[PDB]
C-alpha cells in the first residue's frame, strides 16, 4: 500500500535547497501516485462545480521549485485550497517532481485539491516536449505510459460558485451546452479537433471579432463577443484560463470578462514575467498575488 | 446584456512578492530531431494508442492517431 | 465495586522487590480499572485545560520499575500534579503493571492526575508491539480489547495556563485550529494519516523548512519555522512533547520553543539516556528533574 | 510578542534504578503470514467489536488483506 | 612618525556580493549556567588540563586553571 | 591511512543544500585531520612568515554554509591562498563542519593555507560557548580532548611580506619583541593575561591614547597612537586582525593602520554586519570583497 | 555572462549506428581473490620496485606512488 506522507514528505524535503536538487521516489512509489490519483479523478465529474475559497493557478511546467515557492506563498495545502489549470509536465527540468506533489495532494485533500488537464497532458505533445525523455532517464518508458493512463482521466473545467468558468485555453465553437462537457467520457485521449481539444488550446485575441487562425497551429482564437456571449447564455461572471505566459501572472481580456494566469516566473529563462495566484473568497471577492523575477 | 447583475467582484489590492532567482534555461530536446524521427515517433503513438492505451468506448474517435 | 486503595497497594508493593516481579491482580479488578477510568476521560475534555504546579513525564514503555522510581524521584500522587505524555505499554516486559498503576492513579486523583494518548495507546501498534502479548500470557485476549477502548478514549492534547501545548508527536499540517482538537468525538482509533495521526507520530528535525519525511514511515517531521508561526498563531509559549529518545531525558528545539520529553532510562536496554520529567510552577517556571542511569 | 514562561537553570539528578532492561522483540520474527493473519484479526476486530463513536469512524485504521 | 615610507596600498573596488539567506540566529545555552554549573565546569577543566591535555613542559605557567 | 580527498568531497558536496545540514564523518577521520593537522601546525612556525598573494578573513564561528559562501565567493583552495584570523568554532551550529574542513585543507595544501589561534580555540572557551557542547551530542567528550590539543598548537600571529601583522585580537603592553611571540612553545594553553592572552583578546579603541579597559573583562583595549608606534618600530605598514563584528566586514582605524576583518554576515543573526576577505596581491595592493546580506 | 560568449563548436543531429561484434566478453578478475598476505606481499614488491628500480625523472620524485607497509 501507498506510503502517502512519506512520499509528500521526501518532496518536500528540497525547500531549502539550491533549485536543480532531484527528489528520488521509487518506481512504485510513482506508479502508486498515478493509480490511486486516477482513481480519484474518475470518482469526480469531467466538470467540476467547485466552492470557495480557493486560489487558481497556472501553468508550471515542470518548474518545481517555483511550485514549491507559489506554495510558501498562498499556503501549502490544507491552509488553502487549491485548483490548477493544466500544463504541469513538459520544458521545464523537473516535470517528475512538479507532477508527482500535485498527484500526492489530490491524493491526500481530494476534496480540497483540483487539477485540470492542459493540452501537454497528453501523449503525443509530451512525448515530444521532455516529459517521455524525463520518465525515460530516470527511470523508463513503461512510468510515462502509467501517467499517461492518469493523464488521460483528468477533469477538463471547473464552474466555481455557479459562475467562474475554468479550463486551460479557453472557450470552443462547439461548447453550445455544458453537458456536452459532462458527456466527456474517461479515459480519452485530446483530439487534433473539436470541443475536447479547443477547451485545452484556444487563445483570446483582441484582433479577431468572433474565431480567427491560431498561431499554434492548433484550434482557434476567439474574440471579445464570443466571451460576452458566453458568459450571459450560462449566467457566468468571468472565464478564468492559462496557456499563455503574460506579464504581470495575470492578465484580463474583454472588459475584465476573462483572465489569464500564468504560475511559471521567467518561464523557461527567456521571459522576464511573474507568475500569478487568483484567490477567491466566499463572497466571490477574487485578488491576485504574484510572484515577481527580481 | 448590461441589466445582467453581476455578482464577481475584483480586489483593487494585488499583492507582490519576489521570485526565486535560478537559471531557468532549459535544454530544448525536440529542436535536434529529424524528419525520419519524426516518422518513427508518429508510428510509436499510433502503435501505442491502438493496442495499449486504454480508451473508453464512447471515447475512441477522439484519439489522435498521426500519420504514416 | 471497585477496591482502589487495594489495587494501588498491591501495585506498590513491589516496590523494592528485584525488578521484573509481576503484581497479581485479578482479571475483574483490571476490568474495573479500564471501564472507571475511561469514563473519567469521556468527562473531562479531549484538548485538556490544565493549570501549574504540574511535572510532565513522557514515554515509559513498561518500565514499570522505573515509573515506580519516578514517583519516588517527583513524589507519589498526590504529592505532585502530574501530567504524562503517552507510550505506557510496548516493549517493555510489565506493560500491565505500569497501565493499571497510572489508571489507577487517574480515577483516584482525577483533577491531579492525568494521561494523554501515545501512538502505542492504539489497536494496531499494540497488538505487535508487546501488549497484546502480555495480556494474552497472563489474561486472555479480551483483556486486550478491553484496554482498547480505555486507550480509544484518553485525551490528545493538553494546554497548561494557556502557554504549553502539550501532545505525544508535535505538530500537523491539518491543525489549524485548536477547535480541531476539540471537533475529535471519543472513542476513536488513531488513523494512519490526519491530524490525529501526525498529533501522535510526527518528529521535529532540524534539517526540514516546513514539512519533510518522517523515518519512521508515518506522519511527517516538521521544523523550527513551523514550530515559530504555531506558536506566534495561538500565542503559546512552549510545545512539550516526547516520543523519541533523547539524552539527557529532556531536550529542546527551535531556540526551546519545543522540549522533547523522554522518562523511560537507559530504554530497552539500548541506549544510556536519562528519564527526565519537567516541573512548572505558579509562576510558569520551568525546571527539569532527571534519572540518570549510573 | 510577549513571552511568559520561563526556565529555571538548577537540573535535579537522580540515580535510576539499575537491572538488565534489554527485552525480546517478538515483532522481527513475524513472517508473511504471520501479519496477513494479524491484519486479519484487526480488521475484525475493528469492525464488529471496538467501539467507535459515529463521527470518528472515518478514523478507524483498517489493514489491507 | 610621519616621513617613514610606506608599500602598502588600498584599491577603492570593493567587490559586493550576496550572502546566504538563512536563519542564523542559534541557542545560548551557556548564558543560562548556573553558580553549580559553573563550579562543576571550573572543576572539570581544572582536572583535565592538570591530568590529561598535553602543555610543553616550558609552558605549563601559562595553563588557565579556573578558583575552585 | 587517511583519505583526506574523501574526507573532504563530502565536507563539499552540501553545498547547494539548505544551510544546517551535516557532514557525517567517521570518528577516526575526525581525529586523523586532527593528529595530521596538528604534526603541520607544530612543524610550521608560531609566528607565521606568509607571502601574497594571499585572502585574509575574519571569525567564522561555526557559520559553515556562510563559510562555503565564503569559498564560492573567493575561490576555492587552491585557487586562492587563505590565512584565516580564528574564532572558527563556538555559537555557530557547525562548528565541527567548520573546523573538519579549514583542518583538512590545511592537510591538503600546508603551504597555501593557514589558520591563526582565536580565543575561541582554547578549552576554557570553547568549553562554554558551544564546541564541546556540539562534540558531546555527536560524538564524545574524548573528541573535545583531541580537538583541543589540536588548538594549542595553533600559530598565534602572521606577518605577510613583512609588512602586516596578522592576529586575531590585537596588540599587547608586553609586546617589545617579535621573538617573544616566537619562544612560545607549544602545545601551550591561553593564559588569563599577558602577551598570549592580550595578542588573542585585545580590541582597538578610538577613545583610549594609550591602553585602556576592554569591556571583555579580559586583556585591554589600545589606542591609535599605540598602533601607530608599533608600526613604527619594526617598520609594518598594517595590523589586520578580527575578533570585533563591523557592519561592512571591514573597519579601518588609525588612519588606515589598522584593519579589523569579520567573515561571519549577518552575525549571530543579531547584526546586519557583512562579511568581508581581504585581497593582498604580489605589490602589496590590497582590496576587500564583501557578502552583505540582502 | 556565461551565456554570451561566443561558441564554435557545433553537433550534428545525424548519429550513425552500427551493430557491434557479438561475442562473450566475460573475463576473470583475479584481483578478487588477493588475500591480505598478497596484497602486503604485492606492496612491498611496488616499494622496491619503485625505490630501486623504476626510472623517474629527478624532478618528479615526489610523485611515485609508494605504498603502505
Ligand atoms: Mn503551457
Ligand atoms: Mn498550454
Ligand atoms: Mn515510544
Ligand atoms: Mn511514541
Ligand atoms: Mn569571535
Ligand atoms: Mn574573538
Amino acid at each position: 500500500s501507498l506510503n502517502l506522507d512519506s512520499i509528500i514528505g521526501r518532496l518536500l524535503e528540497v525547500q531549502g535547497s539550491r533549485p536543480g536538487k532531484n527528489v528520488q521516489l521509487t518506481e512504485n512509489e510513482i506508479r502508486g501516485l498515478c493509480l490511486k490519483s486516477r482513481e480519484i479523478f474518475l470518482s469526480q465529474p469531467i466538470l467540476l462545480e467547485l466552492e470557495a475559497p480557493l486560489k487558481i493557478c497556472g501553468d508550471i511546467h515542470g518548474q518545481y521549485y517555483d511550485l514549491l515557492r507559489l506554495f510558501e506563498y498562498g499556503g501549502f495545502p490544507p491552509e488553502s485550497n487549491y485548483l490548477f489549470l493544466g500544463d504541469y509536465v513538459d520544458r521545464g527540468k523537473q516535470s517528475l517532481e512538479t507532477i508527482c506533489l500535485l498527484l500526492a495532494y489530490k491524493i491526500k485533500y481530494p476534496e480540497n485539491f483540483f487539477l485540470l488537464r492542459g493540452n501537454h497532458e497528453c501523449a503525443s505533445i509530451n512525448r515530444i516536449y521532455g516529459f517521455y525523455d524525463e520518465c525515460k532517464r530516470r527511470y523508463n518508458i513503461k512510468l510515462w505510459k502509467t501517467f499517461t493512463d492518469c493523464f488521460n482521466c483528468l477533469p477538463i473545467a471547473a464552474i466555481v460558485d455557479e459562475k467562474i468558468f475554468c479550463c486551460h485555453g479557453g472557450l470552443s465553437p462547439d461548447l453550445q451546452s455544458m453537458e456536452q462537457i459532462r458527456r466527456i467520457m474517461r479515459p480519452t485521449d485530446v483530439p487534433d479537433q473539436g470541443l475536447l481539444c479547443d477547451l485545452l488550446w484556444s487563445d483570446p485575441d483582441k484582433d479577431v471579432q468572433g474565431w480567427g487562425e491560431n498561431d499554434r497551429g492548433v484550434s482557434f482564437t476567439f474574440g471579445a463577443e464570443v466571451v460576452a456571449k458566453f458568459l450571459h447564455k450560462h449566467d457566468l461572471d468571468l472565464i478564468c484560463r492559462a496557456h499563455q505566459v503574460v506579464e504581470d501572472g495575470y492578465e484580463f481580456f474583454a472588459k475584465r470578462q476573462l483572465v489569464t494566469l500564468f504560475s511559471a516566473p521567467n518561464y523557461c529563462g527567456e521571459f522576464d514575467n511573474a507568475g500569478a495566484m487568483m484567490s477567491v473568497d466566499e463572497t466571490l471577492m477574487c485578488s491576485f498575488q504574484i510572484l515577481k523575477p527580481a | 446584456l448590461r441589466e445582467r447583475k453581476i455578482l464577481i467582484r475584483f480586489s483593487d489590492y494585488v499583492e507582490v512578492a519576489d521570485a526565486q532567482d535560478y537559471d531557468r534555461r532549459a535544454d530544448k530536446p525536440w529542436t535536434r530531431l529529424t524528419a525520419a524521427d519524426k516518422a518513427a515517433i508518429r508510428k510509436e503513438l499510433n502503435e501505442f494508442k491502438s493496442t495499449e492505451m486504454e480508451v473508453h468506448e464512447l471515447s475512441r474517435h477522439l484519439t489522435r492517431f498521426h500519420r504514416p
